[PDB]
């Protein structure tokens, strides 16, 4: 159904067979990034749940596969697993706890 | 020495016909294939190839199947190890049996 990720395809009639008219999706505008595979955040591993973890040299963000919308490393997008001694390119970081402000005011 | 085979093909009007596309050229094309692979995942075949580590994109494919990607990460060794052993009984079966 065409090159790239595929959206709709529509058929057109022709003499002795068939049109397809495939539409698609194709990414354009790519950008270096540093990654980790999980953040070590007080003893213990975390993994994104969809996702990547990807940096732009300073804070530490999640963002989806196919587009970068970055977003807040939060326990919310995130999962716990094991300590941080098994994990190969872990890297240390903090994980923001919305209950913490809500339970403070 | 004899006549050959192909020789008597030959002068009876029988010709075989070099390919296109040279042994060189098929694994150039592999080659390709497989550093695209390995380098980038499956993100070449859908557009431009955008790099990844093969860790990330292999706890990609184990996400891809079921399995969460911690599994992955904390048995890393063990399949890297699993990998090399397959690969290597490939080649045993390949040097040994030719059926
Ligand atoms: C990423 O880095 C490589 C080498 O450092 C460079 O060739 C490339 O232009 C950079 N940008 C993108 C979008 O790939
Ligand atoms: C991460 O933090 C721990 C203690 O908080 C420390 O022992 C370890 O060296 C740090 N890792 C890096 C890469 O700085």
């Amino acid at each position: 159904c065409g090159k790239g990720y595929h959206l709709m395809s529509f058929p057109q009639s022709a003499p002795h067979g068939v049109v397809f008219l495939h539409v698609t999706y194709v990414p354009a505008q790519e950008k270096n990034f540093t990654t980790a595979p999980a953040i070590c955040h007080d003893g213990k591993a975390h993994f994104p749940r969809e996702g990547v973890f990807v940096s732009n040299g300073t804070h530490w963000f999640v963002t989806q596969r196919n587009f970068y919308e970055p977003q807040i490393i939060t326990t919310d997008n995130t999962f716990v697993s094991g300590n941080c001694d098994v994990v190969i390119g872990i890297v240390n970081n903090t994980v923001y706890d919305p209950l913490q402000p809500e339970l403070d005011s | 020495a004899a006549r050959d085979l192909i020789c008597a093909q030959k002068f009876n009007g029988l010709t075989v016909l070099p390919p296109l596309l040279t042994d060189e050229m098929i694994a150039q094309y592999t080659s390709a294939l497989l550093a695209g692979t390995i380098t980038s995942g499956w993100t070449f075949g859908a557009g431009a190839a955008l790099q990844i580590p093969f860790a990330m994109q292999m706890a990609y494919r184990f996400n891809g199947i079921g399995v969460t990607q911690n599994v992955l990460y904390e048995n890393q060794k063990l399949i890297a190890n699993q990998f090399n052993s397959a690969i290597g009984k490939i080649q045993d079966s390949l040097s040994s049996t030719a059926s």
